[PDB]
């Protein structure tokens, strides 16, 4: 965009789409700490909660 | 991304709202919910109600469908309880402290409910919200 430094345009199959850069970095971040998962996995009052759970992970890569 | 963020005139996934509208019900009182403007993960877009929809009647239909497909009532309470903990986890606030670090406020009401619901220690969790292994030395994280 001629008047913006915070947006970009991709020409996709059907048409052009202007995407606004604001909020892209925070939404993409998805890096769980291992320690926190161990706290949950070691439960003793809840059957289902440990049944769920068997460089840098991100929403985009996922 | 939708689980923890919403933009103007958008909601989180429907099940969270179906749960808040069903909050005053007797079986759901251990989940300890308020309305949708209470929780950080359901209040962001300013839209709490969809025109023409009773979120509570849809919860009745949702539970009935789980009953039809064999998710035993013991496991149904399982799912709703984890979702209530995700909702309470979202209102955990962090207060900045020396040397770019943080800590929870003393006796924190959202965190106390989160730990009760999940059945974990309070202090073990409170520690590892604000701290991280570097590998073996323990180091504080920024807010």
């Amino acid at each position: 965009p001629r008047l913006s430094n915070k947006a970009f345009i991709i020409k996709h199959f059907a048409d052009k789409v202007e995407y606004q850069c604001e909020g892209f970095l925070e939404k993409n971040k998805d890096t769980v700490y291992e320690e926190q998962i161990k706290v949950l996995k070691s439960s003793k009052k809840f059957k289902l909660l440990p049944e769920l759970f068997q460089h840098k992970k991100t929403v985009g890569h996922q | 991304s939708r689980v923890v963020f919403q933009a103007e005139e958008e909601r989180n996934y429907h099940i969270f709202y179906q749960l808040c509208a069903s909050a005053a019900l007797p079986e759901f009182k251990t989940l300890r919910l308020g309305n949708a403007n209470y929780f950080h993960y359901t209040k962001q877009g300013g839209s709490p109600v969809i025109d023409g929809i009773d979120d509570a009647k849809e919860m009745v239909n949702t539970r009935q469908a789980c009953t039809l497909l064999g998710i035993s009532d013991s496991y149904q309470m399982g799912i709703f309880r984890i979702l209530a903990g995700i909702l309470h986890l979202g209102n955990v606030e962090f207060a900045s402290r020396d040397s770019d670090s943080c800590a929870i406020p003393p006796k924190h009401d959202p965190l106390t409910i989160f730990c009760d619901l999940m059945g974990v220690d309070y202090e073990e969790m409170a520690h590892w919200l604000c701290h991280r292994k570097l590998a073996t030395y323990i180091k504080p994280i920024s807010k």
